[PDB]
Order: structure tokens, then C-alpha cells, then sequence
């Protein structure tokens, strides 16, 4: 199937708390490989999986000087951005970048990303065509014009398009044996009643990996979503991932529902009845 | 892999 | 400045068996900015070894961690996620259900 690699920045200002904080982390689809924390005890890009250890010393020097060099840009652009904004010296306040690259089933190029945002929102972005930039507001005009005259776009599309998708390739390369793989949610459905009127049917994914689930309720196969919750996807700690969607449904009709399982993992579409 | 910069400054 | 307030998540990372070693789970979510607090209690009470995963974000900007700590699960035991934020004008408690 699809994969992807994204690199997530975030720096943070604390007046009179000291000089910025600087957090990268790097991720294959759903699986972190790398950290990178200014405040921390090894001042190097860290491996966070184990296919990464695989990689020299030529690159955790290179990616650790990189890294470095993208936190003291966002400590200069911090100050510009107070400036810009015409904000106080006495408040905190955030930097984010994102990039990365997808690539499909057949490894190819599919798209890349270049994403800038400052105290929460959108700030700049590189368009899909990676030749051009959107600016959120005004004062990202400023920079917009700047990136332009600078060719920005160029030097950010040849990685995204080259360097980006070989690299996600080699991981998914030597980290055959857990990147490729697909862990099929183990499936279940529970009941609950707290009245004679009404109950609660909840349809149960877990230890899936890749994260990507779809999970519907179904009425006599029509789609159901009124009276339905659906939690938000979550990490269990060891790779895999969780997810559940629940109906509350009439007393004697739980037999007219169904859910459906939709996961790369899976052959099939899965369907779930009450026992 | 990790972009080889320069980091242009907003 | 856009300020989000966090979603909690309290569970298990495997299904809740008394008397077998597990990990209890706190992820918090859909959060901005990032600053906030975040402990597990036992029976009301903070629990001292917790770790959690690094800082990320999501498409939306909004910030996601995962705060863990190993347990053996019991009959009599109660588990809460306690988080504060500055959305928050006091501290959210989450009881840990084993069965959401
Ligand atoms: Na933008």
C-alpha cells in the first residue's frame, strides 16, 4: 500500500524561562524513528526505532548538524515573528514546521509537503505544485515575496520529489520486517444495558498497524450514523493501534446492525453482528 | 532523511 | 494565538486482566499550545513512574501525547487521568474504564 515520511518541528519561546525549546521527531507512516530534543542529554539526533540503528556515523552527525541549524532558524524567526506581529517580548509563543513526502503502492512520488504555522494557525505553505506558496495573512506576505526572490521552492521541491522518497525507500527497506508489515485488527463487539428500552452495541478494533481504519455501522445495510460514537484512533504503546464505534439501539432490534471493518490489513471487508 | 537546508528565516 | 483544549483517552494497552502486569495509557489530544500537565492516579493518588512519548502534532497544528505507566490491574484498584491546561479553568479527571 501507500506510505509516507514526515518531519514534525515545534519551538517554543518562555520569556524569562530561558532560550527556546526545539522539538523534532520523524516518522515512517505511523512509526516515530527519530528524536531530536534541545533540552536533552545527548545533543544528537536519536534513534527511535530499531531498522535506524542501521545508519552511521556520517548520518547521525549530518542529521544532528541539520537539526540544530533548523532550531537556530526557528530562534531568529521567533524574534522576527514577534515583529511582524508587533507582540510583546513578555508572552510565549509557538513555531511549527511539517514536511514530508508520500509515495504509493508502487513506491513512486505521489506528493510532498512544506507547512509553516505560528501560535496555532497557518502561517505559509508550499502549494502542491511545489513551485508556488500560500500565505495565511498579511505579514506572511512578507515572507512569501522573500521565499520567492530566494527560489525556496526549488531547492525544497528537488529534496521532496529525490532525497525524500529515496530515503523513505531505504527505511522501508531495511525496516522490512516491521514497516511492510500489516497487523489485521483483532475484532469484537460488545453489549450493554442500563435499561429495558435501549441498548449500546460497540464494535471493538485492536492491535492494528498501519493506523488508516475505517469502522461503520450498518442498519438493515443501510449506513447508520445517527445515535453512533466514534473515539479517535489511539496508540497502544507497543506499535499497534485502537479504535472503537459504538449504537445505541431499540431493545430486541440489535440483530438489524452491523459493523464494518476496513483495514490494509485485511482480505475482505470484515462485518460484525451482535453475537 | 532529514532536508539539507539552507532554512530560509521567515 | 489559536488555543485548543485536549481530548483524554484512558485505557489499557491490553485487555484488563487482574493480577497480570499491563500498561495503563493517558493520550491527550487535539491540544494547543503544548505546555500541559498531565498525571495517573491509583486510587486518587499520583502514581510516581510515568513516562511519555515525544512532542508531535497532527494536520490541524493541535499537539498529541501519550502518557504511560506499567500496572498490574486488580478488583478493588481505580485508575484516573488527571490533565490541566490553560483552556482549562481547573484540572479534567478521566477514570480509567476498562471497557472504553
Ligand atoms: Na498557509
Amino acid at each position: 500500500g501507500s506510505h509516507s515520511m514526515r518531519y514534525f518541528f515545534t519551538s517554543v519561546s518562555r520569556p524569562g524561562r530561558g532560550e527556546p525549546r526545539f522539538i523534532a521527531v520523524g516518522y515512517v507512516d505511523d512509526t516515530q524513528f527519530v528524536r531530536f530534543d534541545s533540552d536533552a542529554a545527548s545533543q544528537r539526533m536519536e534513534p527511535r526505532a530499531p531498522w535506524i540503528e542501521q545508519e552511521g556515523p556520517e548520518y547521525w552527525d549530518g542529521e544532528t548538524r541539520k537539526v540544530k541549524a533548523h532550531s537556530q532558524t526557528h530562534r531568529v524567526d521567533l524574534g522576527t515573528l514577534r515583529g511582524y506581529y508587533n507582540q510583546s517580548e513578555a508572552g510565549s509563543h509557538t513555531v511549527q514546521r511539517m514536511y514530508g513526502c508520500d509515495v504509493g503502492s508502487d513506491w513512486r512520488f505521489l506528493r510532498g509537503y512544506h507547512q509553516y504555522a505560528y501560535d496555532g494557525k497557518d502561517y505559509i505553505a508550499l502549494k502542491e505544485d511545489l513551485r508556488s506558496w500560500t500565505a495565511a495573512d498579511m505579514a506572511a506576505q512578507t515572507t512569501k515575496h522573500k521565499w520567492e526572490a530566494a527560489h525556496v521552492a526549488e531547492q525544497l521541491r528537488a529534496y521532496l520529489e529525490g532525497t525524500c522518497v529515496e530515503w523513505l525507500r531505504r527505511y522501508l527497506e531495511n525496516g522490512k520486517e516491521t514497516l511492510q508489515r500489516t497487523d489485521a485488527p483483532k475484532t469484537h463487539m460488545t453489549h450493554h444495558a442500563v435499561s429495558d428500552h435501549e441498548a449500546t452495541l460497540r464494535c471493538w478494533a485492536l492491535s492494528f498497524y498501519p493506523a488508516e481504519i475505517t469502522l461503520t455501522w450498518q442498519r438493515d445495510g443501510e449506513d447508520q450514523t445517527q445515535d453512533t460514537e466514534l473515539v479517535e484512533t489511539r496508540p497502544a504503546g507497543d506499535g499497534t493501534f485502537q479504535k472503537w464505534a459504538a449504537v445505541v439501539v431499540p431493545s430486541g432490534q440489535e440483530q438489524r446492525y452491523t459493523c464494518h471493518v476496513q483495514h490494509e490489513g485485511l482480505p475482505k471487508p470484515l462485518t460484525l453482528r451482535w453475537e | 532523511r532529514t532536508y539539507s537546508g539552507p532554512m530560509n528565516k521567515v | 494565538m489559536i488555543q485548543r483544549t485536549p481530548k483524554i483517552q484512558v485505557y489499557s494497552r491490553h485487555p484488563a486482566e487482574n493480577g497480570k502486569s499491563n500498561f495503563l495509557n493517558c493520550y491527550v489530544s487535539g491540544f494547543h499550545p503544548s505546555d500541559i500537565e498531565v498525571d495517573l492516579l491509583k486510587n486518587g493518588e499520583r502514581i510516581e513512574k510515568v513516562e511519555h512519548s515525544d512532542l508531535s502534532f497532527s494536520k490541524d497544528w493541535s499537539f498529541y501525547l501519550l502518557y504511560y505507566t506499567e500496572f498490574t490491574p486488580t478488583e478493588k484498584d481505580e485508575y484516573a487521568c488527571r490533565v490541566n491546561h490553560v483552556t482549562l479553568s481547573q484540572p479534567k479527571i478521566v477514570k480509567w474504564d476498562r471497557d472504553m
